[PDB]
């Protein structure tokens, strides 16, 4: 036990070995994989990119006649489980409508901000991975109608959900696009003192370079934007947060 | 104007709206069938009683059809036509009876005997009703063939598939009497004619060859030792195959020429090859029996002449005792060696032939697969070989898992075939010339122009038609003495195969399926109606199925797992595999390594290098010390990056805080994408807990040997929609390594893994470049082993990465790792 216990950490910290002599230490290493460990301090990204490209270059030569153009493009490459087109669409949610089928119908076939925003099971709050609110909101139930405008042109596409507000049926959610990589889930409140509804912008960044979770929630002045909304509902002053609590 | 008429078997009933015109005779046959039908029992377990309303109606149809005479137009006929059409449009939803029968077996608590009793009833009822299958069936399979989306080849099984083979002929007679009972009696009288025709046939047929007598009355049926005797068995298997062909042609509603035209080629195993060429030449229903008489004749002669040259002899009762008392077969003139290569067996038979004289030397008869040979000779000499083979084999209940792969004792099986003649051995050579004098006697010769579809020779694999010499001479030469090179002859490109021969699911169909698993080609056993639980080969129903369940294609690995490329909006090129699709990063990962991937700075760097790495838990002791590590990763990485955690299974103390910690971080939502379990595979309950509680994306497992891989497969099956990275590594891996070879366990499991779409099969161990990994992405790495290509979804690098910039290994260690020369994959086990 004395001889053998704790026998690995020594190689990483040759300063805490008798002579700073590596020949004392135990280094785990694969006999076969020892044929390719020859260049020291080669950067991690240099090796990995160097293997991947070594792959891409071969596949391209063997299966695309060395023509890069032939490669199929996508919005973003990720978040596709290994289990397995009309513009002005409408969808009527019942109590019995399937969850998956409903979300596949919302997303559409083409890989675009919609596809991510309705199928990404997660989103990124800072570094944290919080469950997707857009899959929570468009969980199907009685009343809600989902209209899609410019549905075959992503950039212009705007999904509107509408629900029964006091017997009559009004729009609740307007998920649309701001500037290229900004998704505004404009959540509307109609039941107000003056009848003039209050629009909450739940902004989200859309990064296609993160194939896994391309949807991140905007948190800078996100409190301020919920404050501005609750300053319209509750307060009847002009909005100002620069007042001392004391 | 139709009055209701109800018929019941206890709780279950059916109703037919009988026209008030034909109500009296219907209501008369109603009480008649109700007094024939026995009392309802609990569970309906007993025989001769329906379990379902389809089976009840079927029995009614059968009972009615029995009272119907097809010559005389009776008052039973109009009600028969009314109740038959009622069954059809109530139960046969366009689909064939065989598909319905298959759904009854799959869904209901109906036995297979009940199903065969339903189907014979329906067919009987269909024939007496004066309603043949003149209409060309809408069977999905043949529809796809006609449209050119498929290609068929018909194979024909030979001797030694099964011992109890006569019970197939019985089953065909009993079930499809009304379809094949004309062929059976025609064959019967043809054999009877050939007995007293031939000078010395009556000698060998001691207990006669009145096949119709034994079929009609099972009591009269001789012992199986007489039935396996080749002069009887040969032509009778011939008749079994032809009867399976006719059944096929009739149910489809084609002529024997029309079905032959649908096929792109046909071949047989040994004496099935003769049926193939007889089926190759058939054209109409009328000129069918000219081809049959040819097939019967040739099969009768080869069976008589072979038996006369070398008959089975008295065997010493000591040898029979010794083979029985070691869980080995009764000696016979063929022995099947499974899980040994052709070269090994050739060496051992060369050793045997050394001592033995020329007259008793044994030679390899069939090469069924790469690792499945059959040696033929004298059963005493084949015992003398079986003794040599029993030395080398280790006990089946021996654990060699802890022994290095190449120092293990090679384990195989060796069982005697159920056959009564040394086919494809020098012992049957004298018969050759005698058969040709008998073949020319009956003028039973095949012309090249008469054959329309190609038939493949069993020895060289070439087409029969192209032979400039006598086709009858060559096909005799093939069956009696020339060895079968089965994988030479079966190298045709075809989308489907039809097994007609004997054996059902033990015969030739399943052997070909195993011998070209994963090349896409589907095998359908056309012999018997049954349910395959894995659905890795079809039964009769899939021929006659009219829904999309007919044209089921077997996965082709090369094309289904073809590594692709894709580009992002930014225009970065990813390798597109199963793995990469999920993670949305290149399909490489650096696996959890203690102490190299314990450093938060390394994990962070590699994550920020656009690759997937696992935080090694092995360097961490407390929930706190790990939590502080992770929060040092999270600080460094980019927003919406992720990294995995590599917990060892064998360290219980590590798991008891490690698992709950991850559960807390994931319930709070830290960027922990996945968990790897290194050194061990968890139990089904513990693995289920990790999946359904820790709320990961996927779960990595590192199986050490075959038993582990199996256990992984079980866990994936238990959670079909949850993705499961299988991180396979050999014994050649760095760190804690098993004794397993890198390659062989994947040859032996690639099939069984890929049948579960949620397993993301990652090859690892001995990788540091693209050149050495390319053939395992392409799949070609399996071609060296004589398999179809087997592409892998991803790759892990363990050793290669340890001389990186960001790994905290001390510079003089890095120098020492570099200075290691290393050895190729063949040497490492030193
Ligand atoms: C220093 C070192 C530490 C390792 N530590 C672990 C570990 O903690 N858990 C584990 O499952 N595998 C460990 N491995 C095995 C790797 O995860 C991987 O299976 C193996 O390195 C791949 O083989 P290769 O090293 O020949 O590439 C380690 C390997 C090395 C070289």
């Amino acid at each position: 036990i004395f001889f053998k216990k704790d026998s690995l950490w020594q190689s990483e910290h040759l300063e805490a070995v008798v002579d700073q002599d590596v020949q004392r230490t135990c280094i785990l290493h694969g006999p076969v994989a020892a044929q390719f460990t020859k260049v020291i301090d080669e950067p991690i990204k240099s090796i990995m990119d160097g293997i991947h490209d070594g792959h891409i270059k071969k596949l391209l030569h063997q299966y695309y006649g060395d023509d890069e153009s032939k490669i199929p493009a996508v919005e973003y490459f990720g978040g596709e489980s290994p289990v397995d087109s009309e513009d002005s669409a409408v969808f009527k949610a019942t109590s019995s409508t399937d969850e998956e089928s409903w979300f596949k119908a919302l997303a559409g076939s083409e890989i675009n901000w919609r596809h991510a925003s309705f199928l990404c099971s997660f989103i990124t709050q800072d570094k944290m991975f919080v469950s997707n609110p857009i899959r929570k909101v468009f969980k199907p139930s009685q009343g809600m109608v989902v209209e899609i405008s410019n549905g075959n042109t992503s950039s212009k596409t705007v999904v509107t959900l509408s629900e029964p507000v006091q017997g009559e049926l009004k729009p609740t959610v307007i998920l649309k696009l701001l500037k290229e990589n900004i998704i505004q889930m404009e959540m509307i409140e109609n039941r107000t003192m003056d009848g003039k509804p209050v629009s909450l912008p739940l902004l989200y960044n859309f990064n296609p370079d993160n194939g896994f979770a391309p949807i991140s929630e905007v948190m800078e002045d996100r409190n301020q934007r919920i404050k501005e909304m609750y300053w319209k509902l509750w307060i009847d002053e002009p909005f100002n947060l620069d007042f001392d609590p004391r | 104007s139709t009055r209701p008429l109800t018929l019941s078997h206890g709780s279950l009933e059916h109703v037919l709206l009988v026209p008030t015109a034909s109500f009296f005779i219907a209501s008369q046959l109603q009480e008649q069938f109700n007094k024939i039908l026995p009392e309802p029992t609990e569970g309906f377990a007993a025989d001769d009683e329906p379990t379902t309303p389809a089976e009840l109606v079927g029995k009614f149809l059968g009972y009615v059809s029995s009272l119907v005479e097809p010559s005389k137009v009776g008052q039973f006929d109009q009600v028969l036509n009314l109740c038959l059409t009622e069954f059809e449009n109530c139960y046969l939803e366009g689909n064939d009876i065989h598909a319905l029968a298959a759904k009854l077996l799959q869904e209901n608590d109906t036995t297979l005997v009940k199903t065969k009793e339903l189907i014979k009833n329906y067919i009987t009822a269909r024939i007496m009703a004066k309603r043949p299958f003149d209409k060309k069936s809408n069977s999905a399979l043949f529809r796809a063939v006609g449209e050119g989306n498929a290609q068929l080849v018909a194979i024909f099984g030979g001797q030694g598939n099964t011992d109890d083979y006569f019970e197939e002929l019985r089953d065909l007679y009993q079930t499809y009497h009304v379809l094949v009972g004309d062929l059976i009696k025609f064959s019967a009288e043809t054999l009877s004619e050939l007995i007293r025709t031939t000078l010395d046939a009556e000698k060998v047929f001691t207990q006669g060859l009145n096949i119709l007598e034994w079929l009609e009355n099972p009591s009269n049926t001789p012992d199986k030792d007489y039935l396996l005797s080749i002069p009887i068995s040969c032509p009778l298997i011939g008749v079994i195959q032809l009867a399976h062909y006719v059944v096929t042609a009739k149910l489809l509603g084609f002529t024997p020429g029309e079905l032959r035209s649908y096929l792109k080629g046909a071949t047989g195993h040994s004496q099935g090859l003769v049926t193939a060429v007889a089926i190759a030449e058939t054209d109409s229903w009328e000129s069918f029996f000219v081809s049959v008489r040819k097939a019967i004749t040739v099969l009768f002669f080869i069976g008589v002449r072979c038996y006369e040259a070398y008959p089975n002899t008295s065997l010493p009762p000591s040898i029979l005792e010794d083979s029985l008392e070691n869980n080995e077969g009764v000696p016979s003139p063929m022995l099947s060696i499974s899980n040994l290569t052709q070269e090994q067996v050739q060496d051992y038979v060369n050793k045997t032939n050394s001592h033995l004289p020329a007259g008793k030397q044994v030679e390899i008869s069939l090469v069924n697969g790469a690792k499945n040979l059959v040696v033929s000779g004298p059963p005493q000499s084949l015992y003398g070989l079986n003794l040599t083979l029993r030395k080398a084999k280790a006990p089946s209940g021996l654990d060699q898992s802890r022994i290095p792969f190449s120092e293990r004792k090679l384990k195989f099986s060796n069982r005697f075939l159920p056959v009564a003649s040394p086919f494809h051995s020098h012992l049957l050579v004298p018969a050759s010339d005698l058969i040709n004098k008998d073949l020319v006697k009956n003028n039973v010769s095949f012309n090249a122009k008469d054959i329309q579809i190609p038939v493949y020779d069993t020895f060289d694999g070439s087409d029969l038609r192209v032979l400039s010499g006598s086709i009858s001479e060559r096909i005799v030469d093939c069956i009696i003495r020339l060895p079968v090179k089965w994988e030479t002859t079966t190298q045709f490109k075809a989308t489907h195969i039809l097994d007609f021969g004997p054996g059902g699911a033990s015969g030739l169909g399943v052997l070909t399926h195993r011998n070209k698993d994963g090349t896409g080609v589907r095998v359908i056993v056309a012999g018997t109606l049954d349910i395959n639980p894995d659905d890795d080969y079809g039964f009769k129903q899939e021929i006659f199925d009219v829904t999309s369940n007919g044209l089921k294609k077997n996965p082709n690995w090369l094309e289904e797992y073809h590594p692709k490329l894709i580009k992002n909006k930014s225009g970065k090129i990813f390798v597109e595999t199963k793995f990469s699709k999920l993670i949305g990063r290149p399909p490489l990962l650096v696996p959890g390594m203690t102490p190299c991937t314990v450093s938060p700075d390394f994990v962070a760097a590699t994550t920020n290098a656009g690759y997937t790495i696992e935080l090694a838990g092995g360097g961490y002791f407390s929930a706190a010390g790990m939590t502080a590590a992770i929060d040092s990763v999270v600080s460094q990485i980019e927003k919406g990056s992720t990294f995995g955690i590599n917990l060892i299974y064998v360290n219980p103390f590590m798991l008891q805080w490690g698992i709950p910690l991850i559960k807390e971080l994931r319930s709070k939502g830290y960027p922990i994408q996945f968990l790897t379990i290194g050194a061990g595979v968890p139990s089904l309950e513990v693995a289920s807990e990790y999946i359904e509680t820790l709320g990961l994306k996927y779960l990595g497992l590192k199986p050490g040997s075959i038993d582990a891989i199996s256990q992984v497969i079980n866990i994936a099956k238990a959670h079909p929609n949850f993705p499961i990275a299988l991180q396979w590594t050999g014994g050649r891996g760095g760190g804690h390594h098993s004794f397993e070879d890198a390659h062989t366990p994947m040859l032996q499991m690639y099939s069984k893994i890929r049948r579960h779409p949620n397993i993301m099969l990652i090859f690892g161990s001995g990788f540091g470049s693209a050149d050495d990994t390319y053939p395992y992405l392409t799949g070609e790495w399996s071609t060296k082993f004589d398999y179809p290509p087997m592409p892998f979804d991803g790759f892990l690098f363990g050793s290669r990465v340890m001389i990186a910039k960001e790994v905290k290994t001390s510079p003089d260690a890095k120098k020492c790792i570099a200075a290691c020369t290393g050895v190729p994959d063949d040497k490492w086990e030193q």
